[PDB]
């Protein structure tokens, strides 16, 4: 999980355009049990790619911000 | 005072428990499914 962290996040800062190694660097956030960590990655993906269509990340933003339930309203937007 | 006989007693009475069926939480409302899904490759 570490190593694919780091890969992911060298990736991304090789080539900022593959959606995938973000996606998978907050999957490894995920796996490492940083929630907080990804969601706040998450969060900031998205304010900075509001017109993205990545369905899976705003799945998994919903099933998130469900697990928290403050955010309720995000889920289901 | 000679007049119509009636009592006045407002009810507030509070109600029994319902007891209503209880709601079953789905696989994906548990942490170690939820964990399982997410990781998915």
């Amino acid at each position: 999980y570490v190593q694919a962290q780091k890969q992911f996040k060298q990736a991304e800062d090789s080539q900022n355009s593959n959606t995938l190694a973000k996606l998978g660097y907050a999957q490894c956030l995920i796996a490492r049990n940083e929630v907080g960590d990804a969601t706040i990655y998450l969060e900031k993906f998205f304010k900075e790619n509001q017109d993205s269509k990545s369905s899976e990340m705003m799945l998994l933003l919903g099933i998130i911000y469900s697990q928290s339930g403050k955010s309720y309203y995000k889920a289901i937007i | 005072r000679q007049d119509y006989i009636a009592k006045v007693r407002y009810q507030n009475d509070l109600p029994a428990p319902p007891c209503p069926p209880k709601l079953l939480k789905y696989e994906i409302e548990k942490e170690a499914p939820q964990k399982e899904f997410l990781k998915d490759s």
